[PDB]
């Protein structure tokens, strides 16, 4: 195991010890059959990844003064061209949805009709980072992690935009401006009666 | 049913009361205590009702009595009741919000500790660091207790423990009815019944309203 | 055995094992409505449902109007809280019931077929591997799984003395919506509004002096 | 509105014929005294002829051409232009006393029919049987519905006697 998320508590006898990132927390339940926690694994697994993606995305973007996260398809609702790192592309609305469908929809046909595979290997690993079996199980609870804390960074990153109205890296500068006089508590929405 | 402590000599104190609890009087009317997990949830309860009021009530009464005193700091004249309103170098509800992160940390490890006894007695960062093996719930010891004063007459601390609460608990109740009555902090209330208690009664000032 | 009415005789239908069983069992029934064991199972379930709902609503309504009455809160009354919400709002009435209608419907559909079969919601391969925690637990009415989060119900010592707590409660709730009806067709006030003109003078402001309840005097 | 109608507190006819009737009887109160029982009946029917013409115009019936209310028995037309206290409201009310009536009286004569002489129960009426049933009765629709999904409600056709054909 991972470790214990609630200590002082006993580890589920559903979830098996060799599972990557298992620190026993599943309080409702959820995984209890073994036909549920496979997919749920490979779920949560391919939530972390593009967890990932998506937060190293708003990220580089707020950073590199190309806007927030949240204003990246504003070009579509008033009108205008895209732009990737400054440079314009050609390509509406229109012809991104059915390209960007294709696209996706064949990658997620042939990584399903795997049979659920979480790890596949060769093309996907060029470098041979995970070649060998031993060190596989170690790599693997670093991703899990990563991505976990991507996903509540994603959480966390819609939460904080739907309650101020700035994007992340404008959020971090003001709360380490002012952290007693900025924070979720002065939002006005997360604290009603204060 | 034995020779310990009552409330009424001479009343039959039910049964489930048998002294095992500090300050035990067998003074349950409303029989609320029948249930034994009931009786072990309020006990915890009572403790943690009884720690919270004493604290509460010597916060109320020791800045007003080094108010009355040649004793000056920034907040001196404003009342326990008025302290919220009161400018401070955060907001209201920054400090709500850092304090309710601080006691959901701290009660639900004092939970898991009542669920199970022994079981959070670990330091999570520092596993060097750790609680002795030997204690019961409501009662943590060792770094909460670094003087040591538990290693004699437990029993007797206990029942101290558990009068001062009882009286602070009752006082905490006395300070918002005084509040809600007469207006007025606690203090100036005991002064101007220690002036005249023969026309300064609750049945006096309460029938002057009426 | 407590009994609704010290003295009457209680129903036999209402004595036996399997209906003694049931949370805040009485023995009210004068009208003999749950002679049946199935139908007194689905009016139990009925019941359940009526308590919860009553329960939230009558909170979403005294709550917030207790805050009302102090400087906690500004929300509206009862009565008057659905025009001022739809007023300012990004949908219209008809939309917004028919959405609701849509979602309400998947659930209680779901809670149906549950009622009709015990643990027929957890069949293999149909709910994307939720399926298994939809099963509910042996009684009727109590589900597991995402449901009951903290995980309150595992004890069985409390058990007894939780749903004694979930009924009572309920049918309070279920008489206190009543009274905010009949309150709001004999007043023309709001509940915090009764409550306060009744503890100002009780021995003239009631339903005996309100000029509805009692016609004839 | 409705069929071309006109609601009754714009009907001309309809003020006519309160008029009228209120003159035919002032006319009649003109022949009496003015603090006598006939003169006091007079002014009663008066008063609640008055009190029945502004009720029947406060309540939004339709009066036709010759300024009497109208009915619409139309559940779509009732419940769109307010008219439901018509003929739907009194529709269900009917309804359920009428299911009251019938529901105790079958549950009455089950119980009679498997005691020794039920003939006797049905010419002398058991009392405390009819009135517990009949207290009994006020959950007539749960009771038929339970009774009907039961399959309780109907008798087998082997069980009934049929004509030779
Ligand atoms: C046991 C705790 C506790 C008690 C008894 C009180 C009692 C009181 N507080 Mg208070 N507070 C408490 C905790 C806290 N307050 C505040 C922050 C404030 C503020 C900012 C203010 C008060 C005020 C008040 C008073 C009026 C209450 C009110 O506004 O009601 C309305 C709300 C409800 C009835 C709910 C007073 C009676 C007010 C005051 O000073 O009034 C004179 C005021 O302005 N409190 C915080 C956040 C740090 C608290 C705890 O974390
Ligand atoms: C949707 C993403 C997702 C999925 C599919 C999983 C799936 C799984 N997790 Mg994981 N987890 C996630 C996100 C996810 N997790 C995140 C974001 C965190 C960081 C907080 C964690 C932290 C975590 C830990 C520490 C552990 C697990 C474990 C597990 C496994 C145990 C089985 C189980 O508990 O039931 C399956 C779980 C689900 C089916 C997810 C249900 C989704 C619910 C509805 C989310 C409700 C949140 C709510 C909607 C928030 C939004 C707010 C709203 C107002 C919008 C399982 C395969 C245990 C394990 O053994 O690891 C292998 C364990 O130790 N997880
Ligand atoms: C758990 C009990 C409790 C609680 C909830 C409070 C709460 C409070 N106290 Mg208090 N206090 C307590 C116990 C308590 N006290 C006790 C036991 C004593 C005696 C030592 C004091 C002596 C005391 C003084 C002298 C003052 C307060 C003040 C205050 C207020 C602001 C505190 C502050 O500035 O930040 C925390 C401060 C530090 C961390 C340092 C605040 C509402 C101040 C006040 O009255 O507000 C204007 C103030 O002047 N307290
Ligand atoms: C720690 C308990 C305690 C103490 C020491 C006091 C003390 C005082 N109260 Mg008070 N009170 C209390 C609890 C207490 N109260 C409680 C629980 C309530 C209900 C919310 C009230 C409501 C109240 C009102 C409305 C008023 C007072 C007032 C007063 C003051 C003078 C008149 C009077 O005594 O009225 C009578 C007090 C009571 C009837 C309380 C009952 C007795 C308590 C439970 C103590 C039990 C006695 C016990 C043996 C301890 C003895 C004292 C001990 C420290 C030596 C006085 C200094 C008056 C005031 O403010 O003066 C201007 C006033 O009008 N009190
Ligand atoms: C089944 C019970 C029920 C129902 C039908 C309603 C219905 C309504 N409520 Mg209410 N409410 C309820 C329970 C209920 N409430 C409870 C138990 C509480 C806590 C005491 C509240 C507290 C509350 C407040 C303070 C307010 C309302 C308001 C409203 C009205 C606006 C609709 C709305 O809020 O947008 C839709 C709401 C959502 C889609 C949920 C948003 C998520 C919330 C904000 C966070 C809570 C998290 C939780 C998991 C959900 C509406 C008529 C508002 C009003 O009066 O309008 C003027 C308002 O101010 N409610
Ligand atoms: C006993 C026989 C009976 C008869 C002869 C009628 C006859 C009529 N009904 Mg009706 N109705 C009945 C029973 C009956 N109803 C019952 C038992 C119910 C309760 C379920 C209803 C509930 C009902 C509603 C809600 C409506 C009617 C309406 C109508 C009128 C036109 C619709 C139609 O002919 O289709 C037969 C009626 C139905 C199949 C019921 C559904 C309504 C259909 C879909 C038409 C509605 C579309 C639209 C409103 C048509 C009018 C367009 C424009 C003039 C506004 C028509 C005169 C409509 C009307 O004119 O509103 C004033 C209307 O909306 N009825
Ligand atoms: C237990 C009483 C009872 C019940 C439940 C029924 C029920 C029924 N009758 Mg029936 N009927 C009754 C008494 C009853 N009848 C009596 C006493 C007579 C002699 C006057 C008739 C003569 C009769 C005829 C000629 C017909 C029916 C028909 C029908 C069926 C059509 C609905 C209807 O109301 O028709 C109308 C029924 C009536 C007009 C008579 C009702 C008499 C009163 C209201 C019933 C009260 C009985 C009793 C005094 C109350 C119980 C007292 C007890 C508690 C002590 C229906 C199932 C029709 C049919 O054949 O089915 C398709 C039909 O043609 N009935
Ligand atoms: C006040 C709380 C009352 C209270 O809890 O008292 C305490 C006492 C409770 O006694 P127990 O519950 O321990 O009863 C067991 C035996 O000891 C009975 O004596 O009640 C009585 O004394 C009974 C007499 C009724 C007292 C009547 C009140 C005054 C009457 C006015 C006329
Ligand atoms: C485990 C469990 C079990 C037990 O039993 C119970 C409970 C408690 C229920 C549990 C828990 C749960 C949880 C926590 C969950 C969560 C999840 C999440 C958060 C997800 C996310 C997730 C998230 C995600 C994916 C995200 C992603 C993202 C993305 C893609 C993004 C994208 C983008 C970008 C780049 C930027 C631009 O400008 C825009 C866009 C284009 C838009
Ligand atoms: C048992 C029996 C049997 C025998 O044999 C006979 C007899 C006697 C008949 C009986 C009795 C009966 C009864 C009493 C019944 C009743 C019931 C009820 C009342 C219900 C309610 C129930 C109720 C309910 C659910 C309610 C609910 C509510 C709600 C949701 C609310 C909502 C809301 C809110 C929040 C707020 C806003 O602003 C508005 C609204 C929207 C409005
Ligand atoms: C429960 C009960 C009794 C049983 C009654 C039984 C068995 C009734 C069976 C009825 C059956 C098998 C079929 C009934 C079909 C009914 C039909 C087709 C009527 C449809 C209604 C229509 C078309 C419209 C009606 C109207 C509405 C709703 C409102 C207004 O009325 C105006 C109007 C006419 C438009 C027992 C045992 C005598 C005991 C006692 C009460």
């Amino acid at each position: 195991k991972a470790g214990n998320w609630l200590p002082g508590s006993d580890a589920p006898a559903w979830l098996p010890d060799d599972l990557p990132g298992n620190y026993g927390f599943d309080p409702l339940s959820l995984g209890k059959e073994p036909a549920s926690l496979k997919r749920f694994t490979e779920s949560e697994v391919i939530h972390g990844r593009w967890a990932m993606l998506g937060v190293a995305g708003s990220l580089a973007v707020e950073l590199l003064g190309y806007g927030n996260w949240y204003d990246a398809p504003l070009w579509a609702v008033n009108g205008g061209k895209a732009t990737w790192f400054g440079i314009e592309v050609p390509f509406d609305l229109n012809a991104l949805l059915a390209f960007e469908f294709v696209a996706m929809a064949a990658a997620e046909g042939q990584r399903g009709d795997a049979g659920g595979v979480v790890y596949p290997g060769g093309a996907f690993d060029p470098l041979g980072f995970a070649k060998d079996s031993s060190k596989s199980g170690e790599l693997k609870l670093k991703e899990i992690k990563n991505g976990r804390l991507a996903m509540v960074a994603f959480l966390g990153f819609v939460a904080q935009h739907a309650a101020t109205g700035k994007g992340p890296i404008a959020a971090l500068g003001e709360h380490l401006a002012n952290p007693w006089g900025a924070n979720f508590a002065t939002n006005g929405i997360s604290v009603p009666f204060f | 049913d034995a020779a310990l402590p009552s409330w009424m000599p001479g009343a039959d104190l039910p049964g489930y009361l048998n002294g095992t609890l500090p300050g035990d009087f067998g003074f349950d009317p409303l029989y609320l205590g029948q249930d034994p997990v009931k009786l072990k949830w309020y006990a915890q309860a009572e403790l943690m009702n009884a720690r919270f009021a004493m604290l509460a009530v010597a916060g109320i009464l020791v800045p007003e009595l080094l108010s009355n005193i040649g004793f000056s700091w920034p907040g001196a004249g404003v009342a326990w009741y008025d302290a919220g309103k009161f400018e401070y170098f955060a907001p209201a509800s920054s400090l709500f919000g850092v304090q309710m992160l601080l006691f959901a940390w701290v009660e639900i490890r004092r939970y898991q500790d009542f669920v199970k006894p022994g079981s959070a007695n670990q330091d999570p960062i520092f596993t060097n660091n750790k609680l002795p093996d030997g204690n019961e719930p409501g009662y943590p010891g060792g770094i909460f207790d670094p003087f040591g004063w538990s290693k004699g007459d437990i029993k007797s601390l206990k029942l101290k423990e558990i009068k001062n609460g009882r009286l602070a608990m009752l006082a905490f109740a006395g300070f918002i009815g005084q509040a809600y009555t007469t207006g007025t902090t606690p203090l100036k209330n005991l002064s101007t019944h220690l002036a005249d208690p023969w026309s300064t009664t609750v049945w006096q000032n309460d029938l002057a309203r009426l | 055995r407590q009994s609704w009415l010290p003295g009457s005789q209680i129903p036999a239908h209402l004595d036996t094992p399997a209906a003694q069983a049931l949370a805040g069992n009485f023995g009210f029934d004068p009208l003999g409505l749950g002679k049946d064991p199935v139908a007194l199972r689905w009016y139990q379930q009925a019941e359940l449902i009526h308590c919860r709902t009553a329960m939230a609503g009558v909170a979403g309504i005294l709550i917030p109007g207790l805050l009302t009455k102090a400087g906690a809160l500004n929300v509206p009354e009862w009565y008057d809280a659905g025009k001022v919400a739809i007023e300012n709002s990004f949908a219209p009435w008809g939309s917004l019931l028919a959405v609701q209608l849509f979602l309400c419907g998947f659930v209680e559909a779901k809670r149906w077929q549950d009622i009709r079969k015990p643990g027929s919601q957890g069949e293999p391969g149909s709910f994307l591997g939720f399926e298994a925690s939809l099963k509910g637990t042996s009684e009727l009415g109590y589900p597991g799984g995402p449901f009951d989060p903290l995980g309150l119900s595992k004890e069985a010592d409390k058990w007894a003395d939780w749903k004694l707590k979930e009924v009572k409660n309920g049918r309070l709730a279920m008489l206190a919506f009543l009274g905010f009806v009949a309150q709001k067709y004999a007043t023309g006030a709001g509940p915090v509004d009764n409550l306060a003109a009744h503890l100002k003078d009780p021995w003239h402001v009631n339903y005996a002096t309100n000029g509805v309840s009692l016609p004839f005097l | 509105d409705i069929a071309g109608l006109t609601p009754c507190s714009e009907s001309k006819a309809y003020a006519k014929l309160e008029k009228k009737e209120l003159k035919t009887l002032e006319k009649r109160l003109k022949q009496y005294e003015a603090d006598s029982a006939p003169a006091v009946a007079l002014k009663a029917t008066m008063e609640r002829t008055k009190a029945r013409f502004a009720n029947y115009a406060k309540a939004g019936l339709l009066c036709g051409n010759d300024g009497l209310p109208h009915l619409i028995a139309d559940p779509g037309l009732a419940l769109k232009y307010g008219h439901a206290g018509e003929v739907f409201i009194p529709t269900f009310g009917f309804l359920y006393v009428a299911g009251y009536i019938g529901y105790v009286g079958r549950q009455y004569l089950i119980a009679v029919k498997g005691e020794a002489k039920p003939t006797d129960k049905e010419i002398i009426i058991d009392v405390p049987l009819a009135t517990k049933l009949a207290w009994q009765g006020a959950g007539w629709p749960l009771a038929a519905v339970q009774e009907l999904q039961r399959g309780t409600l109907l008798e087998k056709e082997e069980n009934i006697t049929v004509s030779p054909r």
